[PDB]
């Protein structure tokens, strides 16, 4: 009944696009990450003992360096201004809204992606604030996601809200 | 962090069973995983897999790599094995659920370590084969994964749901319910 | 456009 588990990725971590770029690529063995390289670092480093027998020697091999360091040019930026850009950074899918009673108002924001929005509830023309509970970002795995926002209260009230997919805000009356 | 997260290779290996997985991710999402039998990239989203491309071959060529140095790290360690999880099973619907209107019971499983799981569908009791797609693993920051599986149903104020994880780290399969 | 990904050395023992 003995398990074994290893894993490997490359990590690229972009801010602001590609303006800057950090590249990390890990080696774990059964959750032990026990080498890893950095961009941060220019080489790789033992993050553990297992790790000891590998990093300096892969630092004194010159094409290793080279080749590990190029990757944040040949992989991360490669793939954020290539296929990326045609693919995930492109994605805009609208939300669906929809006002239901629990009490309480119950605005479902469903389907949409990116994750960047912003829903907010309104009494007769007014923001409320106060009364307002909204879920954490829910990731529903297959590249849309979903928010509910509660009001505590129920006037006319709508749902308001904001998304990239959106020439124009949804507001939903209730 | 960052504003955007790349991962551009996930190799994951297990021995024994021989298990590989290959996968892209983005910003927390499955680009494609690599058919090791196939030798077929799989995009998550059919869309993307015609605006780009993945050759397979190196999805397989990570894997042969990583499976070897499971080899020399398994010695290297002295064999020391995976300690199993306990994975936490949350079950929602896609949609707001309106009686007579078709939505997706999805089953979210995390803390899952090693990964190897049964997720199956429980439908008044009775497994629920019919409608039924499950997603690769998803890395978390703290080296186990994440599965979802998915059940397409008609909503029922006559039907009861359950989400059934079975693993290691569990005694017996789980049952987590919804309703 | 090709997604290109990282590749692990491989290590001897
Ligand atoms: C998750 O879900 C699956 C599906 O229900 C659960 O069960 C396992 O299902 C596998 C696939 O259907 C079964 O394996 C078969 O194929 C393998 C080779 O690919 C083969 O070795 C195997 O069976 C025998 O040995 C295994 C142990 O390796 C025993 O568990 C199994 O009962 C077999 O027992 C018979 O064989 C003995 C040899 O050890 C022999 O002495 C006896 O005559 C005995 O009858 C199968 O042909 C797999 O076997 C099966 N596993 C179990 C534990 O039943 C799976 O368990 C679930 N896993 C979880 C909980 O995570």
């Amino acid at each position: 009944e003995r398990h074994f588990v290893y894993q490997f990725m490359g990590e690229c971590y972009f801010t602001n696009g590609t303006q800057r770029i950090r590249y990390v690529t890990r080696y774990i063995y059964n959750r032990e990450e026990y080498v890893r390289y950095d961009s941060d670092v220019g080489e790789h480093r033992a993050v553990t003992e297992l790790g000891r027998p590998d990093a300096e020697y892969w630092n004194s091999q010159p094409e290793i360096l080279e080749r590990t360091r190029a990757e944040l040019d040949t992989v991360c930026r490669h793939n954020y201004e290539g296929p990326e850009t045609h693919t995930s950074l492109r994605r805009l899918e609208q939300p669906n809204v929809v006002i239901s009673l629990s009490n309480t108002l119950v605005c479902s924001v469903t389907d949409f992606y990116p994750a960047k929005i912003k829903v907010r509830w309104f009494r007769n023309g007014q923001e409320e604030t106060v009364g307002v509970s909204s879920t954490q970002l829910i990731r529903n795995g297959d590249w849309t996601f979903q928010v509910l926002v509660m009001l505590e209260m129920t006037e006319v009230y709508t749902c308001h809200v904001e998304h990239p997919s959106l020439k124009s805000p949804i507001t939903v009356e209730w | 962090e960052a504003d955007h997260v790349g991962t551009y290779g996930i190799s994951v290996y297990q021995s024994p069973g021989d298990i590989g997985q290959y996968t892209f991710e983005f910003d927390g999402d499955e680009l494609f995983y690599v058919d090791l039998d196939k030798k077929e990239t799989v995009w998550m989203l059919p869309e993307f897999g015609q605006l780009a491309s993945f050759d397979p071959q190196g999805g397989l060529q990570n894997i042969a790599v990583v499976k070897h140095n499971l080899g020399c790290l398994t010695k290297r360690s002295n064999s020391t094995p995976a300690t199993n999880e306990a994975p936490q099973a949350t079950v929602f619907p896609k949609s707001p659920v309106l009686l007579g209107q078709p939505n997706t019971l999805i089953c979210f499983v995390d803390n899952i370590f090693p990964p190897v799981i049964n997720i199956t569908w429980l439908r008044n009791s009775k497994s629920v084969a019919d409608g039924v797609y499950e997603t690769s693993f998803f890395v978390n920051r703290d080296y186990s994964f994440h599965k979802l599986s998915y059940l397409t149903f008609i909503p029922s104020d006559d039907d009861i749901y359950d989400c059934k994880v079975e693993h290691w780290g569990l005694e017996e399969p789980v049952l987590k319910h919804w309703e | 456009g090709l997604y290109l990904e990282a590749v692990p050395l491989q290590v001897g023992c």
